[PDB]
């Protein structure tokens, strides 16, 4: 079986499966944990950082594609400045040539067709990295989950990475609770450092250790990191 | 030239002169001005011969191949297909089209495509050098849904009228008659339409 | 150049005349401006000599190999819209003005193309600079329905209007016949109504006449 | 201006009884002033004959074109080109660059080895042949030329009288033309010998 | 993909051997012989027609003796359609070189602009090496006259006398062995036909079944003349050398 | 235009260039040396266009040198020049023709001959005892068709040269700033650095 | 022997393509889906497994349009379907563009059969892991469509794909006999939130979300329109109802 | 080694597997095709087998009208029938375009069996799993039937059938002309070669036929059309009064 | 999408062979055979027709094809590969010498030109020998009658006489017999019709066998008439009737 079928994209295993996907979103959950989470005026991004050494960075997971949308990341860096930056240009399309804001909804759509055409063509690698994208659009506020395979969903919030399942119910119990969240920057964004510390075990969120990210009805997505975050640790 | 189509009750009419002038010359005197680019869709052209041919044995090849796949093409199809290439390629054309077809959910209906490439839809048209004598003439005798020989009638007077002032056009004035009928060729000569 | 085409109840005609010229100076006394496509299916070709030559020995070629790939006889239509669409191509820069004819599975057939890609049809045609002189000649005469002997004979005197009164045309007439079931029969040189009178004097000269400064073998073999 | 009248230069072939002959001048110019008395514009390839008026640098690019094509006919064919076979091998070649063409007058010249008979051809800058069985012109001085070989020529010519005529042809028209002369050169064909004799004309 | 199907004609083997230039040459090993033996007055080059039949027409044939050049032949071993295309590319280059410098190619630039081409198989495109090998035999006012060899790998040398095709080891044993520097072209002429007879592999050594060509200086001129032995030609220098 | 002659005597080719090199209104330089070694025994000098010229001539000394090496041997002159005409024929149907004139000397060691070729920017070719390019000729071609021979000896041409120079520096309206000398024989190229007042 | 499964264009033996069927191994482990052709439309509608809560309802929509007259839904691989739709989408404004005339649906259908069929030839590529049912109202009629994975597709009275696919087959069935003169398009719009009800039997286990979508003649003029609100809810009752 | 069953090469034996693969594939429909040739006209007979009753039976077809003048008939997957039936079509659109006439029915099969040669010596390209039947009244030749194959093979026929059972009706079709010693139905209407047609087709298949167990395609000077399943069932009633 | 097939499908073995060329001229083996003989005044090429069913029409597939007026082939193997070979020279004829020389190519350089199609598809990417071996008999002025052969790898001679296919063994030795240089066209055509009653298992007679010569000027089959030079093509298939008046006296 699989060891025939996941040399590479192009070939289909019996039961019908594409392994080197999978093998992909394996990368995914071998990856650090972030969380998402939205109410109705603001949408925030919690993620860990890693680190390899005492004397190294811990790697950031927060990148801003616009003044109205960002996401966060989930496995391999590299794929996360690509897709990043590829919707960093759609983004920047649409402003120019429409004067419009890239609604959420959207983005999501060019991720997905971005990631499934390296799905079917020989050569090509998917993409190893999953992404939570944030965004306060024409329409309210927005959080999107990104898989490798092109599958993009929103939710109300979730989580991605290793022990994300975590987060994941935390926040799929207390759902009615942040949904209503709305006008309270602070409290989504104290309600999302909680829910990612239901998937922590080894440490605990330090300055250096934590990054936030928001983006809401008259907030221009902003990145929190140290100092910054400390009033939340 | 002078050409025109003219839709009436049963369907629509094509007309034309039959003279092809280089300079001062009648190259052609019994030239074919009416094309046809489909069983029931044919055109009427003035400009460049050699463009206005062209033009239309592309067209013709389109339809052919609109026909193996969709079956018979509307007449604002070959109409479309016409002003695709006349618009696309306006800086290297001299062709005034005017395309008339037979349908038999929408009877008759007549394009015109002058120099610009731009589609006009309308219930007749004319075109060539000696249309410009007969404008008024037409825009005084036309009605709407005149029977076959009334329709016949209309063209034969413009056309002589135009053939008559205009230099560029002569010869034989030649139609083409599209109805659920079929397709009917007519030919009128000098001796005729010169005393009308 | 005056060249004509004239269809007869069973085929068709076409003749030219053979002055090439260069200015106002003749290039040629006798060239030839009709060409062969296929063996059924004939040019006759005015403009410029290289371009008609050319162009007609070109999509003569692609008939061939077409006739070859199909197993079936070239038709004069498929010279007709191979002519065409090459010289539409270049925009009227293959300066190529031809009278096309021939016989083939279905029927005998007469066109004729200029430059820019544009194509007549008729019973009588001619073009060139002698285009003009021919014509009034095929004005005059021409009738529906003649016999393969009054066409040879009506193109042969278009032509002859055209030699004698136009500048740009000369020498002799060149026909050639295609009738709907035999061969098409060329005739080069049909008529020759302008041969040089003897010269008034022999100028052969004394030998020796030239100064010679030096000379020498040439080597040819290897 | 006209690429065909920088350098200046005349060619002329002739046929006689089972030979031909081809001379030309030695004239290179440009404009008014003589650069060179030694440009020969007749060349050979195996038995074929071609002589090149008209731009001078396309001259020389045709011979080495045609000595390139004719080495590479011999090597496949391993039988040396004939004369109307090369004719038509010229016309190709010179219609291939139609819209951008080599400002020459082409002169072919030879017998053909296994019929013996004599051949002269000439093309325009783009390749129409042109056939006679008499004689060929080419050059600034066409003109002239065209009327002396008009007057002078007469058929079936010996070797020693068709040399006499087209070298009086040549000398006369050459000095009509201010762009041609400065010597001349004639070669004598047959179908086994060649002779090569220089003329004695002015120099001015 | 189609990564599946990719023979890799170019890669070395933990050697540091290139497979297919070594197959290439095992292939030639199984063709006639070709020997090439240059004199003090001259160069002879020498082939046997491998396999042949009473019907097949020797007259007009010339499967292994090339002329490349009017001072350049070569004699073939291997693929004769591979040699045709080498041999084209190679008459077109020394075209080239008489219409940029209007002179002969030089013999040895010749060579090795054949020896690249064929290198090039050997490192890029993933295509299979030509299955050849030339004897060269030119002349040119440098070096005379000169011999050279070139193989699939895109290797070329010169020789005195050297052997390609089958019984290549036996062959250049023998020539190796009566061979000498003062040699007069016939002499030459002679010995190939002497080392041909010992090493074929068939009973006789007939006409019909050789080749010959030879560049000599003909004293009577002052140039250089390549002359491919007709049918008969090759019979009587067969039975002048006594081997009837 | 500049000056650029050549004359081939008995053993030896022998270059003289002028050496003005005018923009404009103004004169930039008084010294400047209109040639290139293509090869130890073939010179080349060139006029023409501002830019064109340096560039055509090194372009085609890099050839040169290229095939020297690459062969370890000295094309002849003939071959040289054959493959300049080559160059210049192949430029002057581009899109941007160099224009340049140039006159190629060089002493064939292969032979024990010296040669003159004068090759102008269209790719005409032509071997001469003695030849000039531009206005040059106009004044000079008497002179030479006058006092040259083939026997003359080095010291002959330079007093045919300097003839030459001082008939251009009466009768031509420009001040070309003189010329610069030099000679192509059997041991090589060498500048008569006195010609000034030779 | 074997490996005829590893290549998407290999013919194995027998004459089948095992890629293109192992593709649609992951178009029956999708979601279902169905198409009902109506008296004068069609009518579209599509289960959406609820994963969990935190999937905002209604905003995860499945079906696609084209042009302005088309509906697609598709079982299977989601990626490939938009892949398959924006390719549709092309290949329709194409259309439209040179023929003015928006494209019909059967016409429409074979561009996307010519696609997907192309997705078989190399083996540099997949097949679509998607069978997509589609269709719309045109000037002639209303049409309804499945494509296979094997470029496969033909017109149909009604369709259905995925987990689901037979139960809702067999609904499908029924109501062409018990209305043999032609279902209507409010009634298809319940019949169609129906037999996703009842289908989504071979999957009871996961909450799930329902879609509809319907081009009709007279109820939306020939435009392809989502069924939101009332109409919907009144059609998701209807299916409540019977599911007891 | 054990590749050379994969891609278009050669086998030791000198043969190619995946051509002969493809032929099997022209009979995963398990329909049956025949075709004759009247005095002036071309029948085609194929079996329609609509088996799913959720299907449109009015869009189940395996013949096709590639020109004004040529019908064609596959025997093979559908995908595969619909690539080549575009091409067919395309082909003789151009053809007219560049040549002036209608394409004729032997050069289009001939051009399609060339592109078919193709697949069979490019390895990227896989042959089509279709054998086409090409039918018309040829302006010079009259009545035509050409048939190609996954080979690239072609020739013309006096009448042929192809698929699983296509040996019955052949063997049955050759006796007929055994006896009439003709080489086609000498018949003036197309009518009754259509009925012709469906006869033998019964008797080599031993079985009886619907109006919708049918699919009929007549070719006719100028024309080639398919029948409709009432213009069919008219010909059924036909056969029977006189069985 | 795109030929990925970059790379060479045919390559060496350890031994030295070339497989696909070997196995090339495997399936040439198992085709049905085909011959040519060279008389002093002609040339003779024949087959069989061997039918694939009595409801074929044997004449609409021509296993004998005219390359140039003065030269025709015929192969053993498989035929598609021939169909395309053949239009590919024919064509080649024209673009590589009728257009430029203006006149048709000698016999051994048109054999050239389809040697090297052969040859590269015996080395490009992505592709596979030709299954076929072509027998040509042309005449040309310079060279007079001549018969060639192409194998799959590209290489080709010249024969006076000879056999491909399934009984060539057999065949190049009844040929051997009966041959010598002073046959005179009938002489070959006859000889060839022996031959070739060996090879045929079924019917032997003018529908079942293919038979065209290469012979002298066929003025009636010129299409026209005016040109002195051009008197018709040497090459001639015949009829089914020529055949049976030969197959008598046979």
């Amino acid at each position: 079986f699989r060891n025939n079928y996941d040399g590479d994209t192009v070939t289909f295993s019996p039961t019908g499966r594409l392994f080197q996907v999978e093998y992909a979103l394996e990368a995914i959950k071998q990856g650090s944990v972030t969380v998402g989470l939205r109410s109705n005026t603001h949408a925030v991004l919690v993620a860990l950082k890693r680190n390899a050494d005492e004397l190294s960075s811990y790697q950031k997971k927060i990148i801003k594609c616009d003044e109205h949308m960002g996401l966060s990341l989930a496995g391999l860096a590299p794929d996360a400045r690509v897709l990043s930056n590829y919707l960093r240009q759609q983004c920047n399309y649409s402003s120019l040539v429409f004067n419009r804001k890239l609604a959420v909804e959207r983005a999501g759509h060019l991720l997905c067709d971005k990631a499934q055409k390296n799905t079917q063509s020989y050569g090509g690698r998917p993409y190893g990295v999953g992404l939570l994208i944030i965004g306060y659009d024409k329409s309210g506020a927005h959080l999107l989950e990104f898989q490798p395979s092109g599958n993009v969903t929103e939710l109300y919030g979730t989580a991605i990475g290793a022990r994300s399942q975590g987060a994941k119910t935390y926040l799929e119990r207390t759902l009615d609770t942040f949904i209503k969240i709305d006008g309270n920057p602070d409290e989504l964004i104290k309600a999302g450092v909680e829910a990612i510390s239901q998937s922590l075990r080894d440490e605990s969120l330090t300055v250096d250790n934590l990054s936030i990210a928001i983006v809401g009805k008259d907030t221009p997505f902003t990145i929190y990191d140290g100092e910054a975050v400390a009033k939340y640790i | 030239t002078s050409i025109m189509a003219v839709t009436f009750k049963d369907g629509v009419i094509l007309g034309a002169d039959s003279r092809t002038t280089t300079g001062a010359y009648i190259a052609n005197r019994v030239t074919d001005k009416l094309t046809r680019v489909h069983d029931k869709i044919w055109c009427c052209r003035s400009g460049s011969a050699a463009d206005t041919q062209a033009i239309a044995d592309i067209v013709q090849y389109h339809l052919e191949l609109y026909t193996s796949q969709y079956g018979t093409p509307s007449t604002e199809t070959a109409a479309s297909v016409f002003k695709e290439l006349c618009y696309e390629n306006k800086d290297n054309l001299t062709a005034g089209i005017i395309v008339a077809g037979y349908d038999d959910k929408n009877k008759g209906e007549v394009y015109t495509i002058p120099l610009g490439g731009s589609v006009h839809k309308l219930p007749y048209a004319i075109a060539g050098s000696g249309s410009t004598f007969i404008y008024g003439y037409c825009d005084k005798n036309f009605r709407e849904n005149m029977s076959k020989e009334e329709t016949v009638d209309f063209i034969k007077h413009s056309l002589s009228q135009a053939i008559k002032w205009d230099g560029s056009s002569g010869g034989v004035i030649r139609m083409v008659v599209l109805t659920a009928a079929g397709v009917e060729r007519l030919i009128f000569y000098p001796d005729e339409y010169e005393q009308l | 150049t005056t060249i004509v085409g004239v269809k007869f109840n069973n085929g068709v005609v076409i003749a030219a005349d053979t002055r090439s010229t260069q200015g106002p100076i003749v290039a040629d006394k006798n060239c030839a401006k009709l060409h062969r496509i296929s063996p059924k299916i004939w040019c006759a070709g005015a403009g410029t000599a290289a371009d008609t030559e050319a162009v007609t020995q070109l999509i003569g070629s692609n008939i061939e190999l077409h006739s070859l790939y199909t197993s079936r006889e070239p038709r004069v239509v498929s010279a007709l819209q191979m002519l065409k669409q090459h010289l539409f191509k270049y925009q009227g820069h293959i300066g190529a003005y031809l009278i096309v004819a021939g016989v083939d599975p279905t029927g005998s057939h007469l066109f004729s193309i200029h430059a820019h890609g544009s194509t007549d049809v008729g019973y009588y045609l001619s073009l060139g600079s002698g285009s003009l002189a021919a014509m009034a000649v095929l004005e005059s005469h021409w009738k529906q329905d003649l016999t393969k002997e009054e066409a040879i004979k009506l193109a042969s005197d278009a032509i002859q209007a055209g030699i004698w009164n136009d500048l740009g045309s000369g020498s002799n007439v060149d026909v050639c016949v295609m009738e709907i079931g035999k061969d098409a029969e060329y005739l080069r040189n049909y008529l020759t109504p302008n041969v040089r009178e003897e010269k008034q004097k022999s100028y052969k000269f004394p030998r020796g006449t030239t100064a010679v400064l030096k000379e020498s073998i040439v080597n040819i073999c290897d | 201006s006209d690429p065909s009248s920088i350098n200046g230069g005349i060619v002329v072939a002739m046929t006689g009884k089972d030979c031909v002959a081809i001379a030309c001048d030695l004239r290179l110019g440009s404009q008014s002033l003589g650069v060179s008395n030694k440009f020969e514009k007749i060349f050979h390839y195996g038995h074929v004959f071609l002589g090149i008026t008209g731009l001078a640098t396309d001259v020389t690019t045709l011979n080495e074109m045609f000595r390139y094509k004719t080495n590479l006919y011999k090597l496949k064919e391993e039988r040396a080109i004939e004369p109307e076979t090369f004719t038509q091998l010229v016309s190709s070649s010179l219609y291939e660059r139609r819209f951008g063409p080599y400002f020459v007058g082409p002169v072919v010249a030879g017998i053909n080895s296994k019929s013996g008979k004599p051949f002269i051809a000439g093309f325009d800058l783009i390749g129409c042949i042109d056939e006679a069985k008499d004689f060929i012109v080419s050059g600034t001085a066409s003109d002239q030329l065209f009327g002396m070989c008009e007057s002078l020529y007469e058929p079936n010519l010996e070797p020693e009288d068709l040399f006499e005529t087209i070298s009086q042809a040549l000398l006369n028209a050459a000095d009509r033309d201010a762009l041609s002369g400065w010597g001349a050169v004639v070669y004598i064909i047959k179908k086994d010998e060649v002779v090569k004799r220089y003329l004695k004309m002015r120099q001015d | 993909g189609s990564r599946r199907y990719d023979s890799r004609t170019t890669i070395f083997s933990p050697e540091g051997r290139l497979y297919q230039v070594e197959y290439a040459l095992e292939s030639i090993s199984h063709a006639g012989t070709a020997i090439g033996i240059m004199a003090s007055d001259g160069i002879v080059l020498a082939a046997e027609r491998k396999v042949t039949s009473t019907l097949l027409e020797q007259d007009t044939s010339t499967e292994k003796l090339y002329k490349l050049n009017d001072k350049i032949a070569v004699a073939v071993a291997g693929l004769t359609a591979d040699a045709e295309i080498l041999i084209n590319t190679a008459r077109i280059h020394a075209q080239n070189y008489l219409k940029t410098y209007n002179e002969d190619i030089p013999v040895e630039i010749l060579v090795r602009r054949l020896s690249d081409i064929k290198q090039g198989y050997t490192q890029h495109g993933g295509l299979r090496p030509f299955g050849v090998s030339f004897i060269y035999a030119g002349y040119d006012d440098r070096y005379g006259y000169q011999l050279y060899t070139s193989n699939p790998s895109g290797n070329y040398t010169g020789w005195k006398a050297i052997s390609v095709g089958a019984n290549t080891s036996a062959a250049q044993t023998l020539l190796q062995m009566d061979y000498k520097d003062d040699m007069k072209v016939d002499d030459a002429i002679e010995l190939a036909l002497k080392t041909l007879s010992k090493t074929t592999d068939s009973s006789a050594l007939t006409y019909d079944r050789l080749e010959f060509a030879t560049i000599r200086k003909g004293a009577n001129d002052g140039e250089v003349y390549q002359k491919i032995f007709k049918p008969q030609e090759i019979k009587d220098i067969l039975v002048k050398t006594g081997i009837t | 235009m500049d000056i650029i002659l050549g004359i081939r005597v008995q053993d030896s080719v022998i270059l003289a260039s002028s050496k003005a090199v005018t923009r404009g209104i103004s004169v930039l330089k008084d010294s400047d040396d209109k040639t290139r070694q293509l090869s130890p025994h073939t010179l080349m000098s060139f006029a023409g266009e501002a830019g064109d010229t340096v560039q055509f001539a090194e372009y085609i000394q890099a050839n040169i040198q290229l095939y020297s090496i690459r062969e370890d041997y000295e094309l002849s002159p003939q071959a040289v020049s054959s493959f300049v005409r080559q160059e210049l024929a192949k430029s002057i149907r581009s899109r941007r023709p160099y224009q340049v004139n140039v006159l190629i000397g060089g002493y064939d060691k292969k032979k024990n001959k010296p040669e003159l070729y004068q090759i102008d920017y269209l790719g005409t070719k032509v071997e001469l005892p003695y030849g000039a390019h531009g206005y040059s000729g106009f004044y000079t071609f008497s002179l030479l068709d006058h006092h040259y021979r083939p026997d003359m000896t080095t010291e002959e041409g330079l007093d045919l040269l300097k003839l030459c120079v001082q008939e251009l520096e009466k009768r031509m309206p420009m001040d070309f700033k003189g010329v610069i000398v030099k000679i192509v024989d059997k041991d090589g190229i060498r500048q008569v650095d006195d010609f000034q007042a030779q | 022997g074997t490996g005829y499964d590893l290549s998407n264009s290999v013919f194995s033996p027998d004459g089948r393509n095992f890629q293109v069927e192992y593709a649609v191994k992951a178009v029956e482990n999708g979601t279902t889906s169905i198409g009902i052709k109506c008296n004068d439309g069609v009518v579209f509608a599509v289960e959406k497994l609820i994963t969990s809560k935190l999937l905002v309802p209604q905003k995860n929509v499945k079906i696609q349009v084209v042009d302005r007259h088309i509906g697609c839904v598709y079982s299977g691989l989601i990626p490939d379907g938009r892949h398959l739709v924006n390719r549709g989408r092309e290949e329709a404004a194409s259309f439209k563009k040179l023929y003015k005339t928006p494209i019909p649906i059967p016409a429409f259908a074979d561009r996307l059969g010519q696609y997907v069929q192309a997705h078989t030839l190399y083996n540099s590529v997949r097949p679509f892991g998607v069978s997509t049912i589609f269709g719309g109202v045109d000037k002639n009629g209303a049409h309804l469509y499945m494509l296979e994975p094997s470029g496969s597709y033909w017109g149909y009275k009604g369709a259905a794909t995925g987990k689901g696919r037979q139960s809702a087959k067999a609904e499908l069935e029924k109501l062409v006999d018990h209305h043999p003169e032609g279902l209507s398009a409010r009634e298809a719009v319940k019949q169609a939130a129906k037999i996703i009800y009842l289908a989504h039997e071979d999957n009871k286990e996961k909450d799930f979300e329902l879609e509809i979508s319907w081009c009709s003649l007279s109820e939306t003029n020939g435009l392809h329109k989502f069924v939101k609100g009332d109409l919907l809810q009144e059609a998701i009752d209807f299916a409540q109802k019977e599911i007891n | 080694a054990g590749y050379d069953r994969h891609i278009t090469i050669f086998s030791p034996e000198g043969r190619l597997y995946q051509v002969e693969y493809a032929f099997k594939a022209t009979n995963q429909t398990n329909i049956n095709s025949l075709a004759v040739r009247g005095k002036d006209c071309t029948v085609v007979i194929s079996q329609k087998k609509v088996p799913d009753k959720l299907l449109d039976p009015t869009t189940v077809s395996y013949i096709f009208c590639i020109s004004r003048t040529i019908g064609m008939v596959v025997n093979g997957p559908i995908p595969d029938a619909r690539n080549a039936a575009l091409r067919a079509k395309a082909e003789a659109a151009e053809f007219r375009y560049k040549y002036g006439y209608d394409m004729p029915c032997d050069v289009l099969a001939k051009r399609m069996a060339n592109l078919s040669q193709i697949y069979t010596q490019r390895a990227y390209m896989r042959p089509l799993g279709v054998i086409l039947t090409f039918v018309s009244v040829d302006e010079e030749l009259g009545p035509s039937i050409y048939k190609t194959d996954p080979a690239g093979y072609y020739v013309g026929y006096k009448a042929t059938a192809t698929g699983p059972k296509q040996q019955e009706i052949t063997t049955n079709l050759e006796n007929h002309f055994k006896k009439s010693k003709i080489d086609h139905i000498n018949e003036e209407s197309w009518e009754k070669v259509v009925e012709f047609a469906i006869t033998h087709m019964i008797d080599a298949l031993g079985t009886e036929f619907s109006k919708n167990d049918l699919e009929v395609g007549v070719a006719t000077k100028d024309k080639f059309f398919t029948l409709s399943a009432e213009n069919i069932e008219e010909r059924l009633v036909a056969i029977a009064e006189q069985d | 999408m795109t030929d990925r097939y970059s790379f060479s499908l045919t390559t060496f073995s350890p031994s030295g062979k070339l497989g696909q060329i070997d196995y090339a001229l495997t399936a040439v083996k198992q085709g049905v055979t085909s011959l040519g003989i060279k008389a002093t005044n002609g040339v003779v090429i024949a087959t069989e027709k061997k039918s694939s069913s009595p409801l074929a029409m044997s004449e609409t597939l021509s296993k004998v094809s005219l390359l140039t007026p003065d030269i025709g082939a015929v192969y053993s193997g498989m035929g598609p590969d021939y169909r395309v070979l053949v239009d590919k020279s024919r064509k080649v004829a024209h673009t590589s010498y009728k257009r430029i020389y203006g006149e048709y190519p000698p016999t051994k350089l048109l054999v050239s030109e389809v040697a090297k199609i052969m040859q590269e598809a015996t080395q490009s990417g992505g592709v596979r020998p030709f299954g076929v071996s072509l027998l040509i008999a042309g005449h040309d002025e310079f060279n007079g009658f001549s018969l060639y052969q192409v194998d799959p790898s590209g290489s080709y001679f010249p024969w006076k006489a000879t056999a491909i296919g399934k009984g060539s063994v057999a065949a190049k030795t009844f040929l051997e017999k009966r041959w010598n240089d002073e046959l005179e066209l009938e002489d070959a055509i006859h000889i060839a019709l022996l031959t070739l009653k060996e090879s045929v298992e079924g019917e032997f007679n003018g529908d079942t066998i293919e038979l065209a010569i290469i012979g002298d000027e066929n003025p009636d089959l010129l299409g026209y008439t005016g040109i002195p030079t051009d008197k018709g093509p040497r090459f001639r298939k015949l009829t089914s009737q020529e055949i049976n008046d030969r197959l008598e006296a046979l």
